[PDB]
């Protein structure tokens, strides 16, 4: 169907970590 | 060994704690692949967590924290491991720590047990993160530590079954205002990322982010110098214009459009696919959204890009061709077949993506209902490229939708 769409899979795949360590 | 480091941190002595717990901590920070799952079978956990009570021992707080941080930051059963062992409402207390380095930790650790899903964000949020979270956000703030602290923000903001209640974006929003005018890459960045959640979370929360008046502020970094910015603020805008009409307009009253040349032209491929897509959202609107696109003269370089981009950025031309036949007038069509859509648009009647399919035969349909005159001449555009014949071939595609439609069509517009 034609009309909007939502943000779409392979789209803007650099995103922020949900988990980070702390390295020395 | 693991074996003596848990027997020297549970004893009652501070300073033979503070040994073993920092021999922990070295053995999960000093690499990329931290023995995680073997610190936790030893046991080491409960003890950890009774660690971070001691104000007295504020050193001692510091590395228990860190070795939960890292624990926390493997899989969900390993931060789960940390959660169940009751660490999250003491994180809570050392947010109020007058040691820097270890409020920094906690709120290091509470970010990864954040991020692991919505319910331990709700948890967390429940016990009242937000507000000692945001009194940190002020001018003396270490720049390093601030980072931290909107990469805690994105965190909170994210995931979406169920999206954050709806006072905690209240609470965020004032502080998102703040640091989206920061120089700062990484907090710009995190900032942007953060308000990109919130407008894909329903267009309620859009609503919210529209009322907060930060959009004016997030529209111009679609031309920032970092292209991590600029992706990211493209996200934000683009999830604002996958809602409504009047939601859609508020972006468009920024003038965004005339960010977007640089972003059409741009060498990488998944930026021109992504500038088309907010693009084709923009053209699924009424007239006058319509009438934007066309006036920025924007039209060309999506044509051009359904032409010769990559097959991705052809299909979101596909669907901005479309998308503009819902609402738009006969002469917006007219500018559209003098820009010659026709032959790259049909084709794609041929590729294996039956939605793609479905897409260009419906703005076909459209386009042919609209030019009541000119039919002729916009099919004997269509017959001239090939388009006719894929059509009649379409008339055998699997998919009844695509084959009725063919079928139809032909009936309709090619049967004289």
């Amino acid at each position: 169907c034609l009309g909007r769409r939502v943000v779409q899979p392979g789209m803007f795949e650099d995103h922020p970590p949900t988990k980070k360590a702390r390295v020395s | 060994s693991l074996e003596a480091i848990v027997q020297n941190a549970s004893s009652d002595n501070q300073g033979i704690q503070l040994s073993a717990v920092q021999a922990a901590r070295k053995l999960l920070s000093s690499d990329r692949n931290p023995p995680i799952d073997d610190l936790i079978k030893s046991g080491i956990l409960p003890i950890l967590v009774h660690c971070l009570e001691r104000d007295d021992n504020p050193s001692l707080q510091f590395e228990a924290a860190w070795a939960l941080t890292n624990i926390a930051s493997g899989t969900s059963e390993q931060t789960q491991a940390v959660v169940q062992s009751n660490a999250v409402p003491l994180f809570l207390r050392l947010l109020h720590s007058p040691h820097q380095n270890v409020c920094e930790q906690a709120v290091w650790a509470l970010g990864n047990i954040i991020g692991d899903g919505p319910q331990c964000r709700d948890y967390v949020i429940s016990l009242g993160v937000v507000k000692p979270l945001l009194s940190f956000i002020s001018p003396s703030i270490p720049i390093t530590f601030l980072r931290n602290v909107t990469w805690v923000m994105v965190n909170l903001c994210r995931h979406k079954d169920p999206p954050p209640p709806m006072e905690t974006i209240q609470e965020i929003l004032p502080a998102l205002c703040v640091l989206i005018h920061h120089t700062d890459v990484n907090i710009l960045v995190d900032t942007v990322w953060a308000l990109s959640y919130l407008t894909d979370a329903g267009n309620e929360q859009i609503q919210m982010v529209i009322d907060s008046g930060i959009v004016p502020h997030l529209v111009p970094l679609l031309s920032h110098q970092e292209v991590k910015v600029q992706t990211a603020a493209l996200r934000a805008v683009g999830n604002i214009v996958t809602g409504t009409d009047e939601q859609t307009q508020v972006v468009l009253n920024c003038d965004a459009l005339s960010h977007f040349p640089a972003l059409l032209t741009h060498p990488k491929e998944k930026i021109n696919k992504e500038a088309v897509w907010f693009l084709s959202n923009i053209t699924a609107g009424n007239q006058q959204q319509v009438q934007a696109v066309i006036d920025a003269n924007l039209v060309p370089m999506i044509i051009h890009l359904l032409d010769k981009g990559d097959f991705g950025t052809q299909k979101e031309a596909a669907w901005a061709i479309s998308n503009l036949t819902i609402s738009g007038r006969k002469d917006q069509v007219a500018y559209l077949i003098q820009q010659n859509v026709i032959p790259p648009f049909c084709n794609l009647l041929t590729v294996k993506d039956a939605q793609v399919v479905q897409v260009v035969l419906d703005g076909l349909s459209n386009i042919l209902k609209m030019a009541e005159d000119e039919a002729e001449t916009i099919g004997n555009l269509i017959e001239e490229c090939g388009g006719l014949e894929k059509i009649e071939q379409l008339q055998n595609h699997e998919n009844e939708d695509i084959y009725k439609l063919a079928y139809e069509i032909i009936d309709q517009f090619f049967s004289s």
